[PDB]
RNA sequence: CAGAAUAAGCACCGGCUAACUCUGUGCCAGCAGCCGCGGUAAUACAGAGGGUGCGAGCGUUAAUCGGAUUUACUGGGCGUAAAGCGUGCGUAGGCGGCUUAUUAAGUCGGAUGUGAAAUCCCCGAGCUUAACUUGGGAAUUGCAUUCGAUACUGGUGAGCUAG
RNA sequence: UAGUUGGUGGGGUAAAGGCCUACCAAGGCGACGAUCUGUAGCGGGUCUGAGAGGAUGAUCCGCCACACUGGGACUGAGACAC
């Protein structure tokens, strides 16, 4: 199962832009109701929260951008705790290693939902083979190319020109002419945005 | 190459048979204190040399009777 | 009646330190002298002396105070006559994460747990000192 | 205790009794309704609460609460009972499952329907 | 008698055999004397297809063990390969 | 200077013709790098009690020597009927403790530790026991100085 | 090849515990794991709006361990909270002063044999991924035999006087 | 506890053995729990627990026992035989 429904109330509850829309218009012009919770009893951002509320609200925000549900997220945490290293760093590496996210960051999809649809509809090839699972883990030195029938899609060309506005990350090199790209290694924490706090998730799941 | 036990005789009434008491010291599995345990073993003594109170050695052998499977080797100390 | 002379010696040292005496004296024995020698070598006490009148032997120990507190802040008897404690070479206890010493009697004499691990032997655990 | 005392006599554990003996370690039981009636709550509560004395296949006769507002139970009905105390009613340690065998689901209910056993309205 | 044969394991439609020396009266996937190799009829990629301990095989044959047809064919093929 | 409010309770005193209600507050202040203290305050209103408790906490302070972000060695402490056990942990563990211990430990600047309460869980007594244990924790340099040895000799 | 075309529910929103208002009823109907709600403004009953948590599942009941240091070996107590026999003597048992020689039972160390496979853990391999299957290790904290050590406990011989 | 505990002669078994038999003797077990009585297939393992422990013995593997209820033997290398 994948979440379907309204994305702007989703972002409004967390109070921050979750990048769930293409971005042709800024978030503030898009919703006009930011810093207001979706409910009628919705209030400003300054509402006091308990620690349990803060940890939960952070984990939900982390889940909502990547579109992962609770079972898979708990499995991700349990694997990251087993793997040696920083638990939050490992969890971020696992979340950023999914095939759909790599397709999105390579610029073949306007949004992560578009990337998921493209991957699921067998429009992507991994190392020369057409796959259809969004949660396939991408390893170092991989090659992701757009399938031949998938090429010449107006949505894909719009996605690549939109991605041109943002910056192509370091670990991904893309030939946009050939619709091809190469994942090299998992981003370190510095590459990812620093507003995300992972410690809250850590004690929330280690309670 | 044969299993031997050393003990003290506690009975000699039976004909060609003696009863020897074996003692061992082990640790209690849970509380750790050293405990002493005792076992009474019937042995074969053909010539009735042993008597009550001597220290004897016995060795494992084939069955001789219903309850005897050990045979006397030597008398270490006399009473 | 008195049945644990080592425990008596440790209790005497503890009470003397708590009362802030300078020296402590007791009837002597070779085991007590051996334990006091280890304590002096490790630096918890200053001087160990033995006197002999005719057959009685008296053991005297000079105590150490640094700043206001006594040097020996904790001394515990581990093995006791009602429960003997024996440890292998790989299960020797550590006291205060290595900042204290466990006194161990091994087949090569009385030493600390550190020296016992260095020599790769076990034995009886007499006391913890810190 | 001393070590010798522990060796001679070890520590003793006291067994625990279940709070639902009539179920005999089963999730539910089936019974035949012996007497349906109403009772009054213990202080400081005041109401008229619907209960029924039921004889179970376990060989026991107990009392069970009826939840929800409006029931069609009567003499000799066959019902399923589960665990759960009513607190303010002394002696009633069981509940009747709504809509299982002869009991029917409550009417005109649209929230918490899985409890009380009401189907989805069309 | 004593035989050398295949015991089945693995998953449905993907068999994986252990090569075992055992008394013939024992159940196929039960009690055995000694395991001396494995066979994977559907190996792919880097997976090995057949490991057999030739010295143990010869030692047990010298004592009167009877290989099955499949095991004899596999032993011949392994000897041919190496 | 980080400040934490552990508990707030309402108390009553009986007089003729009614009762007088008051409020008590327990707070813990710290610098996050080995300085920590705690205090109590009583008032008619909650903010006044919090202010008095904070002032008392700032007045009652000690210095705690840490090993990086964790304890030097296991600690057992007690105050009245409350007993506490604290143990050092490796990096990435976090602070595994109850709220009363968590406040004091985080104010004192410990990042990885495992802690356990036994006996009574009264907040003031637990804070007292944890404070005593942190005060009485020792260090290799102090041990070497007191025994007249070297740090490498002490190990 | 066809065309969004065939495909979302369940629990909860006084505190413990993330998520609030309005109508209907008035110690009635009813809710309730504990503390407790309802006797005309019910954020706790029923409906509705809104929201929160999960999601092809969601809730309830039953059962085991945990939290429970609440049988306490690790790791509890007995003046007043539960708990010192009314007071002695004494059998089995438990424990026992100092020095010395010897023994090697307890205790410690080495070697050898054994401790089936599967299972748990680690590094890999094959399943589009994962579950799953599988190669090799580590482990199996034990037992037995044999060779060594003698500080402590035990046995034996001798000696001493603080009990 | 009176074939009960030990011994001798004899019988019997694939094989040691009161396994059986005739005599001789009075031994044997027990507070380290005999006898009686309730409950129960055992292990590798599984669940939980920081650990020590506690609960458990479906599915997989090893051992044991049973085949409507009791008592027997035959054939056979092997059964007291679903």
């Amino acid at each position: 199962a994948r979440y379907i429904g309204p994305k702007c109330k989703l972002s409004r509850r967390e109070g921050t832009d979750l990048q769930l829309k293409s971005g042709v218009k800024p978030f503030d012009v898009k919703t006009k109701k930011a810093n207001k919770a979706p409910g009628q009893h919705g209030q400003a951002r300054g509402g006091k929260q308990s620690e349990y509320s803060l940890q939960l609200r952070e984990k939900q925000k982390v889940r909502r951008i990547y579109g992962v549900l609770e079972r898979q997220f708990s499995n991700y945490y349990k694997e990251a705790a087993r793997v040696k290293g920083a638990t939050g760093e490992n969890l971020l590496k696992l979340l950023e290693s999914r095939l759909d996210n790599v397709v999105y960051r390579m610029g073949f999809g306007s949004t992560r939902a578009e990337a998921r649809q493209l991957v699921s509809h067998r429009s992507i090839t991994l190392n020369g083979r057409r796959v259809n699972i969004a949660s396939i883990q991408v390893k170092a030195g991989d090659v992701i190319a757009v399938h031949e029938g998938a090429k010449q899609q107006l949505r894909i060309k719009n996605a690549i020109e939109l991605a041109a506005q943002r910056g192509i990350p370091a670990w991904i090199e893309v030939d946009h002419s050939k619709l091809e790209g190469t994942f090299k290694a998992a981003p370190d924490r510095s590459d990812l945005p620093a507003e995300i706090n992972e410690s809250l998730i850590v004690e929330l799941y280690s309670k | 190459t044969v299993r031997t036990l050393t003990g003290k005789v506690v009975s000699d009434k039976m004909d060609k048979s003696i009863v020897v008491l074996i003692e061992r010291r082990v640790q209690h599995p849970l509380y750790g204190k050293s405990i002493r345990r005792s076992t009474k073993l019937h042995a074969h003594d053909e010539n009735n040399v042993a008597k009550i109170g001597d220290v004897v050695t016995i060795k494992e052998s084939r069955p001789i009777s219903k309850t005897k499977a050990w045979t006397l080797v030597e008398v270490v100390e006399a009473a | 009646s008195m049945q644990d002379t080592v425990a008596d010696m440790l209790t005497r040292v503890r009470n003397a330190q708590m009362a802030k005496k300078q020296t402590v004296s007791m009837p002597s024995s070779k085991l007590k002298v051996a334990i006091a020698n280890v304590l002096q070598q490790e630096g918890y006490i200053s001087n160990v002396e033995v006197a002999q009148e005719e057959t009685k032997s008296t053991l005297t120990i000079t105590l150490k105070y640094f700043e206001g507190k006594p040097v020996i802040e904790m001394v515990k008897r581990v093995s006791r006559p009602g429960l003997r404690q024996y440890r292998g070479k790989d299960k020797l206890p550590s006291v205060k994460q290595g900042l204290g010493i466990a006194i161990v009697s091994t087949s090569k004499g009385i030493m600390t747990d550190r020296a016992a691990r260095a020599a790769g032997i076990g034995g009886e655990v007499i006391a913890f000192v810190s | 205790a001393t070590t010798n005392q522990l060796i001679r006599k070890g520590r003793t554990t006291l067994v625990e009794k279940s709070k639902v003996p009539a179920l005999k370690a089963c999730p539910q039981r089936r019974g035949v309704c012996t007497r349906v009636y109403t009772t009054t709550p213990k202080k400081p509560n005041s109401a008229m609460r619907k209960v029924c004395r039921v004889r179970l296949t376990s060989g026991f006769e107990v009392s069970s609460y009826i939840g929800g507002e409006g029931h069609n139970l009567q003499e000799h009905s066959v019902v399923l009972i589960r665990g759960g105390r009513v607190k303010d009613l002394p002696g009633v340690r069981y509940h009747t499952v709504r809509g299982s065998l002869d009991c029917a689901g409550v009417k005109d209910r649209n929230q918490s329907r899985s409890k009380y056993g009401a189907k989805r309205p069309k | 008698m004593v035989v050398i044969r295949l015991a089945r394991g693995g998953a449905k439609k993907r068999p994986f055999y252990q090569i075992v020396v055992t008394d013939s009266r024992n159940a196929r996937d039960g009690r055995f004397i000694e395991r001396i190799g494995f066979f994977n009829p559907t190996a792919q990629g880097q997976a090995e297809k057949l490991r057999l301990d030739a010295d143990r095989f010869a030692h047990w044959v010298s004592q009167g063990a009877q290989p099955s047809e499949r095991v004899a064919s596999l032993a011949a093929q392994a000897k041919k390969a190496t | 200077l980080v400040e934490k409010l552990v508990a707030v309770d309402r108390v009553a005193k009986v007089v003729k013709g009614g009762r007088i209600f008051s409020f008590t507050a327990l707070t813990v202040v710290g610098d996050g790098n080995g300085r920590v203290g705690f205090g109590r305050g009583k008032a008619r209103e909650v903010p006044a009690a919090i202010s008095k408790a904070l002032e008392a906490a700032r007045r009652n302070m000690i210095t705690v020597d840490l090993a990086g972000t964790t304890l030097q060695h296991p600690v057992n402490a007690r105050h009245g009927a409350s007993r506490v056990y604290m143990q050092p942990a490796s990096e990435g563990t976090g602070v595994i403790a109850g709220g009363a211990m968590r406040a004091v430990l985080e104010a004192a600047g410990v990042h990885n530790v495992l802690a356990k309460c036994y006996g009574s869980t009264n907040a003031a007594n637990v804070v007292n026991a944890t404070f005593k244990g942190l005060r009485d924790m020792t260090s290799p340099e102090k041990v070497a100085a007191k025994r007249g040895k070297s740090v490498e000799e002490i190990q």
